[PDB]
């Protein structure tokens, strides 16, 4: 691994950093709320006569299973533009609540039901918010929304004072003041009737062919989930690194009971950096701390590959009563796990050291591990030994109030010193 | 500028020890200094006293330090061993003989007195 | 760490990051270089003595009082009262948030291994003078060393021998006052606190910046991956990858500049320790204010403290000259 | 200044910039540090008497 890291076939004496280790989770637990009954979306979808734009209906659905691949049979269409969610993934997500609605318009403005779309057909009739997330469906409804004599049940508004607020419906019918003449009379010049009606005939082609629009609009919030799909619940495990799913909140780690005084309305726990800390069980009323699985870094202390072939491993910043567990049956993030707990395991403030024997001795530091611990390759035939660094040779000076020491001979010596002065010039 | 073109009094700047000389050499993208320095060696320890009292007047060394091998008293330089007889041009007088701690008795030889007493008679 | 920070242990995130190339290898190399440099910094300031010297059991120095600075064996750690005050004055949930890859390695030279160096330097500088800077240490009585030090600044040596008691009293009183001077004001140790605050604040702002959106759907990798299909999920997470890479690059650049700043102060401290401590300095206003006499080193969290002992004239009388 | 440079006193530009996070806080901090440093520089060269 070190040879791969350095992109070379030869390495020199020193300590190198290679990669990280992480105890992968063993099993998974999935807990959902206990949803009862099925809400039929088919009868919700269709109406005997689709309401006009100036007065559109809406239904709010909750407390039922969320199956969404069944609607392909109860409504003909061509697009199924589910922008927010992948259609096949709806069987698992848990939602707060959902809205369903439908209304009939002309085909010239099918793309006008979208965030940021302006114009009289959307500004004064129906405009989406800029952060819409749903499954808009548009169908060319000529077989069921037209008559040879001209179907006249369809209505919209064209004149009004100012733009309407998002998802607001106005059903009043009052003569708009579109001139200097005071519009108090029933009708006349400069007094226009706000409600213009469509005229639909089979002679009309595309564009003017009437269309029907069906909208399912989700809304997601960190609130008690009431809608979720058909997924089976599972049981609970504790104190072991596992995958967990809670109400649609995927995660991985260890779960342990904690003395968190959550108030009844408070549900989640959070801390700095938007990291989830505690979760509330969808079935029982219990609060538990969540802690990420143990991880760390691995370093390789080796002498020169010229000299020998043995190495020693150092796991940084982990108590190595859990490293043998980290050496599991094809579970540890590093592929190699041969070392495991093959004796000569030493504990150090920096981390845990495998492959070297502690010696009650003191030399000069050669390969520095840290916290005053340094290793070397030597005999005791040849092995790796780790020891506490030695500052130097202890000395005692016979200080006294009437003593002096004077030299009687000298020595000339010559030393060397090297200093860089410049670097290679370049141009790009 | 400092080590080569002169002598440096800064401690442990131009080499380890008392500095004597330097020589420069060139290397690829750099320079190499050869520092020639001075280091003491064999040590001998003796007894010392901060002052010498002759006639009630203290005698302090001019430049050096007092020392004694056990019987006589000599004055020597700090960084080398070179004893000399305590004459009147190695010491200077300052004060009386009661305000100093550690003063010891001795006689300071006066080169003028016997020379000018033998001749004058 | 490269991956564990940018990618929340995902699988497709790692493969998408491999496309960008070897950006994070330089980040992993620069931090290692900085760590090696900061381990080497403390090896020059302190490790300048050949051997660990020791003081004699009997402690009497011409009437001078060094009890405030010499190590006291009563404490478990051989640290002088001044060092004990300094350690308490500097103040070293926040660490639990560093589970995203951030780590702090321990220094190579532990604290008592530094206290032993400081004690050795003090013993050498109060027993043998400056002679142990160059060659083997040579014993010399302390008042004689003081006489040499006065002779070094143009004052004849009889001045000390006639005024030993007054100088001893002044030195003792000065040390006594300087012991309380640090504790009186709280802003004496400001640079060290600035160092620790800058490091902590940089780490905190990195961790907080981790949770931004950078114009994406959400700030959590798991939600976006389980929320959309891959062909749009990758488009959504590309912006997150770019933002986090930019944040890491900014962090490492700032750390490089700060390390370059610190190295100069380390070199200056090494020069002061070589010149002021192991000898007498003729440079003006370098080793304290006034004519320089001596210096004493002490250790503090991530720093060194010098006590400069200097000489200053006082009462003046004016005469006529020719 | 953060906003006045990137955003020409607009309103939507400010809201779009808030989503990026706290990039310009460090820019406002570093320049202040430099200004304090350059004010302190002249206090050592001259103010020695
Ligand atoms: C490494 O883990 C072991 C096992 O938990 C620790 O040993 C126990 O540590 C706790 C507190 O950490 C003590 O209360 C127990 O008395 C310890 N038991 C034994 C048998 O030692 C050990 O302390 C951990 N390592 C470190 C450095 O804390
Ligand atoms: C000072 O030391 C030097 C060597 O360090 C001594 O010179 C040696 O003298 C002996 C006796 O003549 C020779 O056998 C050696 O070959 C000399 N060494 C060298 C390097 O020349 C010198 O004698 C010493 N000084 C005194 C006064 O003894
Ligand atoms: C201390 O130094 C004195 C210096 O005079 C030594 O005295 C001399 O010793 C030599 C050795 O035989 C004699 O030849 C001289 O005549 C002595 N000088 C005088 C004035 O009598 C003395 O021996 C030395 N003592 C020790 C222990 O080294
Ligand atoms: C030699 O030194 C001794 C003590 O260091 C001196 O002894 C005292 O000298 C004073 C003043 O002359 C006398 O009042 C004391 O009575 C002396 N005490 C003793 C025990 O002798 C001495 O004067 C010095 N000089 C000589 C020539 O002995
Ligand atoms: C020279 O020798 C020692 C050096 O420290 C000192 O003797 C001690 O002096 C103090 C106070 O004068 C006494 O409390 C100790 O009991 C002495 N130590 C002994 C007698 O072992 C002093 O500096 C000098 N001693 C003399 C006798 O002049
Ligand atoms: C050197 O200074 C220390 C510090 O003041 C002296 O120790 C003090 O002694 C007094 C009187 O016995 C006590 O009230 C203090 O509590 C002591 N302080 C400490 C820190 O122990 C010491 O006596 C001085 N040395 C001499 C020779 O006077
Ligand atoms: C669902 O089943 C659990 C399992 O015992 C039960 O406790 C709960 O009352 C049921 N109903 C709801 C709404 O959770
Ligand atoms: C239209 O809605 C009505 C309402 O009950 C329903 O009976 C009818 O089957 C629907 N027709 C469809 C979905 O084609
Ligand atoms: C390996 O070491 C031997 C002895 O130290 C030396 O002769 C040889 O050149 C080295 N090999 C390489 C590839 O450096
Ligand atoms: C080393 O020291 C430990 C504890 O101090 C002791 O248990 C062990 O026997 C010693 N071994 C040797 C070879 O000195
Ligand atoms: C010189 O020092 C030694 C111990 O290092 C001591 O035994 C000896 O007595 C000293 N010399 C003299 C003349 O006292
Ligand atoms: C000393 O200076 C003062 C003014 O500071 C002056 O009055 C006095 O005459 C001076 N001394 C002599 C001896 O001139």
């Amino acid at each position: 691994e070190t040879k791969c890291t350095l992109k070379s076939f030869t390495v020199e004496k020193g300590i190198y950093q290679t990669s990280n280790f992480r105890v992968q989770p063993t099993e998974s637990i999935v807990r959902f709320p206990n949803i009862t009954n099925l809400c039929p979306f088919d009868e919700v979808f269709n109406a005997t006569r689709f309401a006009s734009v100036y007065a559109w209906n809406r239904k709010r659905i909750s407390n039922c299973v969320a199956d969404y691949s069944v609607l392909y049979n109860f409504a003909p269409f061509f697009a199924f533009k589910c922008y927010g969610v992948s259609p096949t993934k709806l069987n698992d997500l848990c939602f707060t609540n959902v809205y369903a609605d439908s209304f009939v318009i002309r085909g010239n403005e099918v793309s006008q039901i979208a965030p940021g779309q302006t114009g009289n057909i959307a500004d004064y009739n129906y405009k989406l918010p800029d952060d819409f997330t749903g499954c808009v469906i548009a169908w060319n409804s000529n077989k069921l929304d037209s008559k040879v004599g001209g179907n006249y049940n369809y209505q919209y508004r064209l004149f009004r004072k100012s733009n309407l607020k998002p998802f607001e419906r106005d059903i009043s019918t009052e003569i708009y003041q579109a001139g200097n003449k005071p519009c108090n009379g029933v009708a006349g010049f400069n007094c226009y009737f706000p409600l213009r009606s469509y005229g639909f005939r089979p002679t009309y082609g595309v564009g003017h062919q009437p269309y029907r629009v069906v909208v399912l609009s989700f809304e997601l919030l960190h609130a008690p989930a009431t809608v979720c799909g058909p997924k089976k619940s599972t049981n609970l495990v504790k104190n072991k690194c596992v995958n967990f799913n809670f109400n649609g909140l995927t995660g991985t780690g260890v779960l342990t009971e904690s003395n968190k005084k959550f108030l009844p309305f408070q549900q989640f726990g959070r801390d700095i950096a938007d990291t989830t800390d505690a979760v509330r069980d969808p079935q029982t009323l219990e609060i538990l701390d969540i802690t990420p699985c143990s991880f760390g870094g691995v370093s390789v202390i080796t002498p020169g590959t010229n000299t020998s072939n043995q190495v020693a491993v150092l796991y940084q910043g982990v108590n190595c009563t859990e490293v043998p567990v980290a050496i599991h049956a094809d579970q540890l993030t590093p592929t190699w796990r041969v070392y495991s707990t093959g004796s000569n395991v030493f504990q150090t403030r920096a981390g845990c050291l495998i492959g070297a024997e502690y010696v009650n001795n003191s030399y000069e530091c050669d390969i520095p591990i840290g916290a005053g611990i340094c290793a070397s390759y030597q005999t005791q035939s040849q092995s790796i030994i780790a020891y506490t660094m030695s500052l130097g040779a202890e000395n005692l000076v016979a200080y006294s109030n009437n003593s002096i020491a004077i030299p009687t001979n000298f020595t000339i010596s010559v030393t060397t010193e090297i200093l860089p002065v410049s670097m290679t010039k370049t141009s790009v | 500028s400092e080590c080569v073109l002169g002598q440096s009094k800064r401690v442990d700047f131009c080499g380890k020890g008392y500095h004597l000389m330097s020589f420069p050499q060139s290397a690829p993208h750099g320079v190499v200094f050869l520092h020639v320095t001075y280091v003491p060696a064999q040590e001998k320890n003796f007894t010392t006293a901060p002052a010498i009292c002759h006639d009630g007047k203290a005698h302090f060394p001019r430049e050096g330090v007092f020392v004694s091998n056990g019987t006589h008293w000599f004055v020597t330089q700090r960084n080398f061993y070179e004893p000399q007889i305590i004459t009147t041009d190695n010491t200077f007088v300052s004060g009386n003989c009661d305000v100093v701690i550690g003063i010891v008795n001795n006689t300071v030889y006066d080169p003028l007195q016997p020379e000018l007493d033998s001749f004058k008679e | 760490d490269c991956t564990m920070y940018i990618c929340g242990d995902s699988t497709e995130c790692s493969n998408l990051l491999l496309q960008y190339g070897s950006f994070c290898t330089q980040l992993k190399r620069a931090l290692t270089g900085i760590a090696v440099e900061q381990d080497k910094n403390t090896q020059e300031v302190f490790a300048q003595v050949k051997q660990i010297y020791k003081t004699p059991p009997i402690k009497y120095f011409g009437g001078f009082n060094f009890s405030q600075i010499l190590p006291d064996p009563s404490k478990p750690s051989k640290r002088s009262p001044i060092e004990d005050l300094l350690f308490n004055k500097v103040t070293l949930l926040i660490c639990a948030q560093k589970f995203n890859g951030l780590t702090v390695l321990p220094p190579l030279l532990t604290d008592e291994m530094i206290a032993q160096y400081t004690s050795a330097l003090l013993a050498g500088t109060i027993t043998s003078g400056w002679t142990f800077g160059a060659g083997p240490a040579l014993q010399i009585p302390f008042p004689m060393q003081m006489a040499y030090r006065f002779n070094g600044i143009g004052v004849t040596q009889n001045v000390l021998y006639e005024n030993q008691k007054l100088i001893a009293n002044q030195f003792n009183s000065a040390i006594g006052k300087i012991q309380d001077s640090l504790s009186s004001t709280p802003s004496a140790l400001g640079k060290l606190q600035d160092v620790v605050n800058h490091n902590a604040q940089a780490l905190n702002t990195l961790v907080k910046q981790l949770s931004s959106k950078f114009g994406a759907i959400s700030s959590v990798l798991n939600d976006i991956l389980s929320r959309l299909d891959p062909p749009e999920a990758e488009v959504q997470i590309d912006r997150l990858i770019t933002g986090r890479l930019q944040s890491l690059q900014t962090y490492v650049t700032q750390q490089l500049i700060r390390a370059a700043e610190i190295r100069a102060s380390a070199n200056l401290a090494a020069t002061k320790m070589s010149e002021c401590v192991l000898g007498q300095s003729k440079r003006v206003d370098f080793c304290g204010k006034g004519y320089h006499l001596m210096s004493f080193p002490q250790s503090a969290p991530h720093g060194v403290v010098f006590l400069h002992v200097t000489y200053v004239p006082a009462q003046e009388k004016n005469f006529t000259t020719a």
